[PDB]
RNA sequence: CCAUAGGUUAAUGAGGCGAACCGGGGGAACUGAAACAUCUAAGUACCCCGAGGAAAAGAAAUCAACCGAGAUUCCCCCAG
RNA sequence: UUGAGCCUUGAUGUGUAGGAUAGGUGGGAGGCUUUGAAGUGUGGACGCCAGUCUGCAUGGAGCCGACCUUGAAAUACCACCCUUUAAUGUUUGAUGUUCUAACGUUGACCCGUAAUCCGGGUUGCGGACAGUGUCUGGUGGGUAGUUUGACUGGGGCGGUC
RNA sequence: CGCGGGGUGGAGCAGCCUGGUAGCUCGUCGGGCUCAUAACCCGAAGGUCGUCGGUUCAAAUCCGGCCCCCGCAACCA
């Protein structure tokens, strides 16, 4: 299925070629995520005149406007108090909106769609570093402790 | 009922012709599936009970152009 | 495995570029740059084989040019190999000379051929690589 | 081939038969030879000589690995033991260390009643 | 958040009955074959939906035989 | 991960006679080299371990044609490709692992709402499986339609046609 | 109506693929053994491979036919 692109992609396409993907890849993922638009002829001529440089490069500059809000977390080191047992043994480990809204009051306006955890749901006690892909290109890196309440 | 909301396929009938040509009645059911479709204009998901051929029509015509004529036939997606 | 003679030859003859009618006749002259005059090596890739000997073709070339009326032999895996003259003969001389074998092979038809006789020819200047004329 | 240098020779010297398995250090087997495979079906495999030819027939089954250092692990009651090690020493292997790994229980499983 | 879903009110229309005919969706079996299964009975009986005074079809991507004919419907022949 | 096809540098198969890890015939009987040789050292690879090969490079401008005995001609140049290898690209396939965005949810929560249905929304877990459609093999007295001969000293059994 | 497979001393099994260099298990005989039988070790006698054609420097194996036994799936005078 021939389709033209709107963001770059995590793969083969680079904003302006019309790659031929399988029909499930376009219909279920690319078009509702706004990373593509189907390549009928009325959209191909919509691409070269309207799309190709006007606000297609609104996206990359707004990515670069987020590539410093990438590092508007100048502290990257937030501890969260939740009651535990003696010697570790947490009652309930913090999740990912439990860490997104933790950094909301202490830095960046981030929801849990943008938080990526390497190892589970951070069950234990100690300074562990949770990754942050608010951005599509490069992650951000935030150290987090959890102590007993 | 088992009708595609786009094309309007219906469960037609036929025969089960055996090897010795014994005709027994049967039914052909039209491959229906419920599928959420992302309409870009309305900025939402519309769930339609379509056949598999109906998805190709929505992948050939516009979704909203297809959904324009479901409005014209008095369908209520 | 390959040295400075066919180093110049094998990228000047393109064996995987299967040439057309009036293409391959002159582009193989640069592959005979030795102290001695080199001749032709013709390999009409046929539809014959020695499954049994009813698919055998012998014969001759009734050729006024020659090396000469040249005869030929059969192979078992189904390759012909002839020699019809020299390559220091002029350029378009090879065009009528290659297809004079095929008018000699069209009348040389094998009787147990369940298929077309030839598919496509490749020739060589006896020391280089294959030149795929039609 | 992998061509490993140091290896382990296991010897299963049971009462009826002896099995000589040459492995690497980790335990992965490389080749083996028993007394029954060398002929000697019956009473002849229960002798020390059939153990000797079983070790020799196992030495040239690992010629493609070029083992030079062998540590021997003998296990069992059989007459194989003190003759199948000498066959490895004559075979051109350097005996790094010998140990017996004979499994002796710390008293529990009922053994059979057998043989009146 | 917007917006939709929903709610309320008003306007307009439908609903139900009826004999046959008509279009469509489903659709038998006894019977005939001197048994019977393919096949017949028959797309009949029946069920269901829909409409009109008629309904259906209907202006050739039709036929014809190189000569031509010119939408559909119905009757008589072709022809058992 | 990985076959299987495919592009191509590159690669393969000594019975014996008797120098000859050479597939069949030859074309043609010389390629070759100082845009720096025969003989060698070895990392290996291969192996009926018989024997050939190549790379940092030593050596470093000469090696060598049918001659030798051969049933045969010498990757000294050779064509097309045979058994098997080669790496580069392609083609899908095969599994395997992971993902989530289809799809599932007879998990939790919110709203429609005074509602154990339903729908929508968050969220969790599954996840391209499951499931359904078409096609297809197997199974299928669960069900259905039917068949199951005639003569015959009554019919059956026996025999016969 | 078609896919491949098995047929090897009296009796049963390998080596088929990668061609030459027909081996075993028992039963028969001959030795050794034992107080005797059994067992056991050595050696031997019995088939040129169901049959018919091919090629090569050499085939019992490979190439097709032809026969019997299959194991199946197929099969509407």
């Amino acid at each position: 299925m021939q389709v033209i692109l709107l963001d770059k992609v995590a793969n083969l396409g680079s904003l302006g070629d019309q790659v031929n993907v399988k029909a499930g890849y376009a219909r279920n993922f690319l078009v509702p995520q706004g990373k593509a638009v189907p390549a009928t002829k009325k959209n191909i001529e919509f691409f070269e005149a309207r799309r190709a440089e006007l606000e297609a490069k609104l996206a990359e500059v707004l990515a670069a406007a987020n590539a410093r809000a990438e590092k508007i977390n100048a502290l990257e080191t937030v501890t969260i108090a939740s009651k535990a047992g003696d010697e570790g043994k947490l009652f309930g480990s913090i999740g990912t909106r439990d860490i997104a809204d933790a950094v909301t009051a202490a830095g960046v306006e981030v929801a849990k769609s943008e938080v990526r955890l390497p190892n589970g749901v951070l069950r234990t006690t100690g300074e562990h570093e949770v990754s942050f892909q608010v951005h599509s290109e490069v992650f951000a890196k935030v150290i987090v402790n959890v102590v007993a309440e | 009922s088992r009708v595609c909301q786009v094309t309007g396929k219906r469960p037609v009938t036929g025969n089960n012709r055996s090897h010795a040509l014994n005709a027994t009645k049967r039914r052909f059911l039209p491959n229906l599936h419920s599928h959420r479709f992302w309409v870009e204009s309305e900025k939402r998901f519309v769930t339609l009970r379509v056949s598999a051929k109906g998805m190709r029509v929505i992948d050939k015509k516009g979704i909203d152009t297809v959904l324009a004529e479901l409005r014209a036939r008095g369908e209520k997606y | 495995k390959l040295t400075k003679r066919m180093r110049v030859i094998r990228e000047k003859v393109d064996a995987t570029k299967q040439y057309d009618i009036n293409e391959a006749i002159a582009l193989l002259k640069e592959l005979a740059t030795a102290k001695f005059v080199e001749s032709v090596d013709v390999a009409v890739n046929l539809g014959i084989d020695a499954r049994k000997s009813d698919q055998n073709v012998r014969g001759a070339t009734v050729l006024p040019h020659g090396t000469g009326q040249v005869r030929y032999r059969n192979d078992k895996n189904g390759i012909i190999h002839t020699t019809i003259g020299k390559v220091d003969f002029d350029a378009d001389k090879l065009k009528e000379n290659l297809e004079a074998l095929l008018v000699a092979l069209k009348k040389a038809k094998p009787t147990q051929a369940k298929g077309v006789y030839i598919k496509k020819v490749s020739i060589s200047t006896t020391m280089g690589a294959g030149v795929a004329v039609d | 081939r992998k061509q490993v240098s140091d290896g382990v020779a296991h010897i299963h010297a049971s009462f009826n038969n002896t099995i000589v398995t040459i492995t690497d250090r980790q335990g992965n087997a490389l080749g083996w030879a028993t007394a029954g495979g060398s002929g000697f079906r019956g009473s002849r495999k229960s002798t020390p000589f059939a153990a000797q030819v079983a070790a020799e027939r196992c030495a040239d089954a690992v010629k493609e690995y070029g083992i030079k250092n062998l540590e021997v692990m003998v296990k069992g009651p059989g007459p194989g033991r003190e003759s199948t090690i000498r066959a490895l020493n004559a075979a051109g292997f350097r005996i790094t260390n010998i140990t017996d790994v004979t499994p002796i229980p710390h008293n529990g499983c009922r053994p059979p009643k057998k043989r009146r």
